[PDB]
């Protein structure tokens, strides 16, 4: 269980290393982001799974359906900006300086 | 109704089905070529060739 | 006619209703001349654990009824 | 005896691509009317195992049909070269057996011959639905008939 | 026996190849072999429901999102995991870093993390063995009944989702 | 067991990935390995930008499969003690879903662009 | 046990490559030909020469496509393909899965995954075409076919499959589920891509699809993982809605008639193949969200309703 | 009111499946409210025996609660063994 829950401790932090640089694209952001959607699943029904607490069975189901639906958000937030541009990339978002 | 239940039931689709399952009973219409050859003509015309008298 | 289908159908029924009956026929021969029980809830699980116990030749499938009691 | 194991072998892998090999579902002409007859249910593909797939690298035997011009030139040999390695190739017809009309023309290239290899002429302008399923007998037999796995042993 | 810790080091093996950032087509390859991961690992932990939950509304997420990076952000001449080596280096570098770690971790720490004949005895902690109900899917079954605010609020983003995103796609 | 079925699964499939590279002969060149684009190269690279036309209607189905998943615990859900509050809570989340769905198909954006 | 893997694995290849030698014949009978009369007694040794021609010819290996997913996504299709057969009941199951129907629901979107690595890695401008076309037909069918399972296993209270006969043991699900049965066999030739659903492997506005460069090999893998989808998902259609009559003394004689019904349902699925023209991607999408999702979200307000109107509320086992 | 009627039909002809989808979603929410077998739902699940339900002491109190579980007493299940 401690080595499991670190190394989903580690998946996090390298995800948030993922999520908090850019390559390329913002559709890579936007993959580590639903990285961070799979891990908070995993970790939280590991959780309620050692702790039992299956009360709180609620509360994963909330956190794919809130973050899932902030990611589809996102994701056609990326169709109307490569609608209003034509490019996709990160250097191409420098024009509100 | 009848417009009603030729939509929701697609009946005029199960009409197709029974036109297609009417077909699937059928003795059909090929030959075994190798073994039961063509219907020809005597005018059919084919391989060119010299006669002779 | 209608009968040329059906020896490769008849074949595709034999060779297809072969799976279902073997593997109906190697559970009862895996398990003795019973069925494999299927825990659904724990309790059926814990219930198979505590038959492979009182068995106590590591099996599930042999039993102890009123003969050792 | 090795060699009788080889020519079974030979014989075994040579009556898969005799039975089920599978054409094109190509064009280009008045023969392509009779390659859509020989679909059709009197002198049948498909009593063979013969299978018009649409994708030349799924396909295993081409049926060039009728005319092939100088603009469907390489419209013909980059198909050709994107079937995969076993391609026979039936050429429907006179047009491209060795250009039956419009051998004097200025936009045909004068049979299939010039481009690719073709593996069985079958003529007529009309090559009927029957005679062209003999061609598909005469290659079946032909690469019956041929010896792959003997020559890979004797070499 | 290990079955645990052999897929949380293959989520983390995956989650590194998300984070390293290729073309994100190859992104949702990794990513959902991290959920192919994470739903055997659920799956193996107890939750019958939440697994196979998972798989279902990310496979149907991620589908569409494979869609979108191969139709709106997609490049000439892609970076995969083995075509730019900067790349290639961070993932031997993470990986030689996750081995280095679990080399320290088992020597460090001196509790029960990383045992070698000690590993995965400390998994299940405690399940009810003659109880009927524990398995995951009656408590996630309780928000309809007793945690209704859930199911009001995501009904509620739902419905607003689908709002939102006629209002951002139109 | 399913690990075990999966993994005899994964050596049959590549098992047959095996024998069919490695048992057929193979000379491949340059015009066999161009891509097909019916017998011609292609007029731009493959990976060229696709303007996508079924955008909206598919982040509604991103949102209508977490719907679903939102309602699979609902055959667990109909044993509950508690039913009317379930079956209150059901009908009004199917009735959120079709306003939400009567909403797309007023706004006609199931047609492409 | 793994002779039951071996004996359950074999014959549905030969099941399914023989249900491609019925779908021949029973396409030319419905044709007015013969089928592949000449090579076997009636066609029983064709399937085994397409096997033995298509694993004999070589495939592909295109500068343009990438050749890691090229090689991974068809072990991966016929993997999927032949591993939702595990937990499809019979009498007893070769694996009994506590939910099953989640497996077969997202497994099968995972055999869809296949298509569409196959259609993005294949790389060309008609198998991109091919992989979004997969993509909205499965933004068409998923979100039905899932409304569907749920709202008749409103009907059987568990995901289990053993439980699907034990419900239907002394009725058919067909008479209570008709609406529900006409839109799931419809939504499963959506899901399976068979000719009147069948965009994605095109053939008669594209030229392939998904495998329009894979070439012999990797096409029959492809070929071996959709048949035995198309055998797959008449059989669960035929244990979900017409499950037979089930007897704990005989369970050969329920197999025999589960059997006879499984070939009366893959009958009617290639009937349905040479009986109907051709959808759209656009018309595909159009009504199953306009003329599906409605009917099946009224089918789920009633089946929510049916264990409080007529109190019939499921057994957990 | 020949208006309403002749939408109706129209739709009927026309485009059923909305106007068969909100019939049944009407019914579905209507016939819980006509049918009397919504109370017994909660009867079932309330008489299901799902855990245990632990005995009470007792000091002599209570006459409601049996000794022996053939007893007469508590809340039988007459209107589910014959119902
Ligand atoms: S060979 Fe004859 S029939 Fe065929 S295209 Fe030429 S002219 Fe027409």
């Amino acid at each position: 269980m401690p080595s499991t829950f670190f190394n989903l401790t580690m998946a996090f932090s390298l995800s948030l290393l993922g999520t908090l640089m850019f390559r390329s694209h913002l559709m890579s952001t936007l993959l580590c982001l639903e990285g961070m959607v799979l891990s908070l699943f995993i970790m939280t029904s590991v959780t309620s799974l050692n702790s039992n607490s299956m009360s709180s069975m609620p509360i994963p189901i909330t956190i794919l359906v809130f973050a899932a639906c902030e990611a589809a958000v996102g994701l056609a937030l990326l169709v109307k900006v490569s609608n209003t541009y034509g490019t996709d990339y990160v250097q191409n978002l420098n024009l509100l300086q | 109704t009848d417009n009603a239940a030729r939509i929701l039931m697609w009946t005029e689709l199960i009409r197709g089905l029974g036109m297609t399952l009417s077909y699937l009973f059928r003795e059909p219409a090929t030959i075994n070529y190798p073994f039961e050859k063509g219907p020809l003509s005597p005018r059919f015309r084919g391989e060119h060739a010299l006669r002779r008298y | 006619m209608w009968f040329e289908i059906l020896p490769g159908l008849a074949i595709m029924g034999v060779c297809l209703v072969i799976p279902g009956v073997s593997t109906a026929y190697i559970h009862k021969f895996t398990n003795g001349g019973k069925e494999k029980r299927v825990a659904r809830v724990q309790y059926q699980w814990y219930l198979m654990e505590r038959d492979r116990r009182i068995s106590g030749v590591n099996r599930y499938y042999v039993s102890k009824g009123l003969e050792n009691i | 005896r090795a060699e009788y194991v080889v020519t079974k072998l030979d014989d075994l892998i040579n009556w898969a691509r005799r039975s089920s090999l599978w054409p094109m579902t190509f064009g280009l002409a008045c023969c392509a009317v009779e390659m859509m007859h020989m679909a059709a249910p009197r002198y049948d593909m498909d009593r063979f195992g013969v299978v018009f797939r649409a994708s030349p690298r799924q396909a295993d035997v081409m049926i060039v049909a009728g005319t092939l011009t100088n603009k469907m030139a390489p419209a013909l040999r980059k198909v050709y070269d994107q079937m995969p390695e076993p391609r026979y190739v039936v050429s429907m017809g006179s047009c491209a057996n060795g250009g039956g009309y419009y051998h004097y023309s200025y936009s045909v290239v004068r049979g299939c011959d010039r481009i690719v290899p073709v593996d069985i002429y079958v003529p007529g302008c009309p090559p009927t639905a029957e005679a062209l399923l003999y061609g598909i007998l005469q290659l079946q037999r032909k690469i019956k008939r041929e010896q792959k796995l003997k020559i890979w042993y004797r070499r | 026996n290990n079955y645990i810790f052999v897929l949380s080091s293959l989520f983390l093996v995956g989650c590194l190849g998300l984070a390293l950032k290729p073309s994100p087509i190859y992104g949702g390859l990794g990513l959902i072999v991290s959920g192919f991961v994470g739903c055997l690992m659920v799956l193996g932990f107890g939750g019958s429901f939440l697994g196979l939950m998972v798989f279902l509304i990310y496979l149907g997420g991620m589908l569409v999102v494979f869609g979108y990076t191969t139709a709106m952000a997609t490049e000439e001449y892609p970076e995969t995991w083995g075509s730019n080596w900067l790349i290639l280096g961070f993932l031997v570098l993470g990986v030689i870093m996750e081995v280095f770690l679990i080399c320290v971790l088992n020597y460090y720490d001196e509790v029960g993390v990383i045992n070698l004949d000690g590993l995965g005895d400390w998994l299940m902690y405690e399940v009810d063995d003659v109880g009927v109900m524990l398995e995951g899917g009656i408590g996630v079954a309780a928000m309809y009944s007793c945690a209704t605010w859930m199911m009001v609020v995501a009904g509620w983003s739902l419905f607003a989702g689908i709002f939102i995103i006629i209002e951002i796609t139109r | 067991n399913l690990y075990t079925v999966i993994f005899i699964n994964i050596l049959l499939s590549l098992t047959l990935i095996l024998v069919a590279f490695w048992l057929p002969q193979m000379n491949l060149y340059s015009e066999k390995a161009n891509p097909y684009e019916c017998g011609f190269d292609p007029t731009s690279s493959a990976r060229l930008p696709f303007s996508m036309k079924f955008f909206l209607v598919a982040i509604t189905f991103l949102l209508f499969d977490l719907e679903i998943a939102l309602l699979l615990p609902l055959p667990w859900a109909i044993q509950t003690i508690k039913t009317s509050t379930m079956m209150i809570m059901a009908f009004i989340l199917v009735t959120i879903l079709s306003l939400g769905l009567a909403y797309e198909w007023t706004q006609k954006g199931l047609e492409w662009t | 046990f793994f002779i039951n893997i071996l004996t359950l694995l074999v014959p549905i290849l030969i099941a399914m490559a023989f249900l491609t030698l019925v779908e021949r014949k029973i396409l030319g009978y419905m044709q007015l030909r013969k089928g592949p009369n000449i090579v076997g007694p009636y066609g029983i040794l064709q399937p085994f020469a397409d096997a033995m021609k298509l694993f004999m010819k070589e495939p592909m290996r295109p500068l343009t496509t990438s050749m890691s997913l090229f090689i991974i996504a068809p072990t991966l299709s016929l993997t999927l393909a032949l591993s939702l057969w595990v937990p499809l009941p019979m009498p007893h199951p070769l694996i009994n899965l506590n939910l099953g129907i989640l497996f077969i629901l997202a497994t099968s979107s995972l055999s869809v995954y296949s298509i569409l690595w196959s259609g993005w890695a294949s790389n060309s401008k008609y198998s991109l075409f091919g992989a979004l076309r997969a993509v909205a037909q499965t933004i068409s069918y998923e979100v039905t076919m899932a409304i569907i399972l749920l709202s008749v296993l409103l009907m059987n209270g568990s995901y289990s499959l053993q439980t699907l006969i034990t419900t239907q043991e002394h009725m058919w699900l067909l008479l209570p589920a008709w609406p529900m049965a006409m839109m799931w066999f419809i939504s499963t030739l959506a899901e399976t891509n068979r000719a009147p659903f069948d965009l994605t492997e095109g053939e008669s506005e594209l030229v392939s699809g998904f495998n329009v460069e894979y070439a012999a090999g990797p096409f029959a893998l492809f070929f071996m993982a959709e048949y035995t989808n198309i055998i797959l998902m008449n059989a669960l259609t035929t244990i979900i809605f017409l499950g037979p009559l089930y007897y704990i003394n005989l369970p050969e004689l329920y197999s025999t008639n589960f059997m006879m019904e499984a070939l009366l349902l893959s009958s009617t699925f290639l009937w349905i193949r040479a009986s109907y023209p051709r959808f759209r991607y656009d018309q595909l999408m159009h009504l199953l969200w306009k003329n599906f999702l409605p009917l099946t979200l009224a089918l789920c307000m009633w089946h929510i309703s049916l264990p409080i109107f007529t109190a019939g509320v499921p057994p957990y086992m | 009111a020949g208006r309403i009627s002749a939408f109706l039909k129209n739709a009927w002809a026309k485009e059923p499946v909305l106007v068969v989808s909100f019939s049944v979603w009407g019914l579905a929410i209507i016939m819980p409210m006509i049918s009397p077998y919504t109370k017994y739902a909660s009867m079932i699940n309330k008489a299901t025996p799902y855990n245990y339900p632990v005995p009470v002491r007792d000091d002599g109190n209570m006459p409601d609660v049996p000794s022996h579980p053939q007893d007469p007493l508590g809340p039988s299940l007459d209107w589910l063994k014959n119902l």
